[PDB]
């Protein structure tokens, strides 16, 4: 059974660093030299790292070197990535994965989202995208919130039909923003109530907002 | 640094369709130590190539690797719908590893034009000082539309900023979003506000507009 | 570009000792290399043997194995083989140290025992 979980990602402010982990499972993991890969977002893959065997040779990606460290606990089964002086543009899923016996990455970790700013933790502001007056479409304006994931529903995960929950985008504020929306009869415009269920697990908090025609 | 350059950028075919994907390096890649991987959204990649021809263990038969040198192709000898995905080949002969920006393979079905929403800024959020006026371009293909904002026909540039969905699983769509960032005083200074749309599916560009008030 | 070369056959020893050299050729003249034997089957693979040594001096061995380092070459000496053993053993070297890492697979030997 082969496994790798990589763990303790999350947020950093530049220049302070940050330490990986993931820990390998069902082979002899002594045996299958490693590496670190990320992948910032909507972008492709960069190696960033790669450990011998033992661990007694050590290659780094241009853009981390200096600043990077790859390391294995063998008999903890474990392997590292110690980040140092971490930039706004290191921010990235960190894959954690294994080379196969000939060479390629065959086995992956599942990945763990490190966010470099200096952003102060805020849950968001829920402001409602009102259905026009002049089908009709509406929704919820998510914004002003840090970091990265918030969840939408709509009328409590009981309206799935139509909704198109955009993915985020980061402002000049260093804050995200995204809107779900959903489109929906204009007949039961009128009668049905539609709230939208904003959850940021990072602040641990929960917004509803009522989603109501205008004048 | 063994550079590897994939083309096309997107390739969109329908289901049942061959896809074949291009994989060109800077200089010669080894004896063929170059793999191929597949990315699902949200997922981590999955190999399914090594040694440019070799399939990895339980990669089904329709996959298919070819190539030598500085030239290698990925084979899909018929499309199923979980091959839509993004795939990226990479070279692992030598240091630095190296991938390739990566092919996404999207569906290809027919033309469809977006229905544009304009939606004013909340009451809600004007009380707090700032202002988003959102546009919304809802169920198109193909992916490339183009979005103008004009306030009292005037045209806006870099205080705008858009969103696109992932195509729709079930009827292969796009939707995007563009929402314009001005402050309160700002919005208050101008009535017009405007949002123009380019698409294939439109006989002419759509606009729409509301005044505030 | 980096090539490994390993002899296409060779047959075993009465006592069950088949000895093979293997050859390499590095862009670089890296001095810290790692050597790894092989065996194939199907598409599945198995570690047989591995070495790490430095440039000239000595070999230091997986204890199936036993080798010579003579210049950009390496002597591996397999034993203790059954019967049940012949098929085909892949020479990986690897070049660790100077940068860049090199990787080399062989085409394979085809190892006989009867």
């Amino acid at each position: 059974q082969v496994q790798l979980v990589e763990s303790g990602g999350g947020v950093v402010q530049p220049g302070r660093s940050l330490r990986l982990s993931c820990a390998a499972s069902g082979f002899t993991f002594s045996s299958y030299t490693m590496h670190w890969v990320r992948q910032a977002p909507g972008k492709g893959l960069e190696w960033v790292t790669f450990i011998s065997y033992d661990g007694n040779n050590k290659y780094y990606a241009d853009s981390v070197k200096g600043r990077f460290t790859i390391s294995r606990d063998n008999s903890k089964n474990t392997l590292y990535l110690q980040m140092n002086s971490l930039r706004a543009e290191d921010t990235a899923i960190y894959y954690c994965a294994r080379t196969g016996w000939l060479g390629p990455f065959d086995y992956w970790g599942q990945g763990t989202l490190v966010t470099v700013s200096s952003a102060s933790t805020k849950g968001p502001s829920v402001f409602p995208l009102a259905p026009s007056s002049k089908t009709a479409a509406l929704g919820c304006l998510v914004k002003d919130y840090f970091p990265e994931p918030v969840t939408v529903s709509w009328n409590s995960g009981a309206l799935t039909s139509g909704v198109h929950t955009f993915p985020a985008v980061l402002q000049s504020s260093g804050l995200y923003s995204l809107s779900s929306v959903v489109t929906v009869p204009s007949s039961s415009l009128g009668t049905q109530t539609y709230i939208c269920n904003v959850n940021h697990k990072p602040s641990n908090t929960k917004v509803d907002k009522r989603v109501e025609p205008k004048s | 640094e063994i550079v590897l350059t994939q083309s096309p950028g997107t390739l969109s075919l329908s289901p049942g369709e061959r896809a074949t994907l291009s994989c060109r390096a800077s200089q010669s890649v080894g004896s063929s130590y170059l793999a191929w991987y597949q990315q699902k959204p949200g997922q981590a990649p999955r190999l399914l190539i090594y040694g440019a021809f070799s399939r990895a263990t339980g990669i089904p038969d329709r996959f298919s690797g070819s190539g030598s040198g500085t030239d290698f192709t990925l084979t899909i000898s018929r499309l199923e719908p979980e091959d839509f995905a993004v795939y990226y080949c990479q070279q692992y002969g030598s240091s630095p590893w190296t991938f390739g920006q990566g092919t996404k393979v999207e569906i290809k079905r027919t033309v469809a034009a977006p229905s544009v929403f304009i939606f004013p800024p909340s009451d809600e959020q004007l009380k707090s000082g700032t202002a988003s006026v959102v546009c919304l371009l809802n169920n198109f293909y193909p992916r490339e539309a183009k979005v103008q904002w004009k306030v009292d026909n005037a045209l806006q540039s870099g205080n705008s900023q858009e969103s696109v969905t992932e195509q729709d699983s079930k009827d292969s769509t796009y939707s995007l979003s563009s929402t314009l960032t001005l402050s309160k005083a700002d919005y208050e200074k101008h009535k017009v506000y405007a949002c123009e749309v380019t698409h294939q599916g439109l006989s002419s560009p759509v606009t729409k507009s509301f005044n505030r008030g | 570009a980096m090539h490994v070369a390993q002899p296409a056959v060779v047959l075993a020893s009465s006592r069950g000792i088949a000895s093979f050299v293997c050859e390499y050729a590095s862009p670089g003249k890296a001095t810290e290399v790692r050597v790894t034997v092989l065996r194939q089957a199907d598409s599945q693979v198995t570690e047989v043997c591995a070495a790490t040594y430095m440039m000239g001096n000595e070999l230091t061995f997986d204890s199936i194995c036993t080798g010579t380092s003579s210049g950009n070459q390496v002597n591996l000496t397999i034993q203790g083989l059954r019967a049940m053993d012949t098929g085909l053993y892949i020479c990986k070297v690897e070049l660790m140290y100077p940068p860049p890492y090199y990787l080399g697979i062989g085409n394979g030997t085809q190892i006989y025992v009867i």
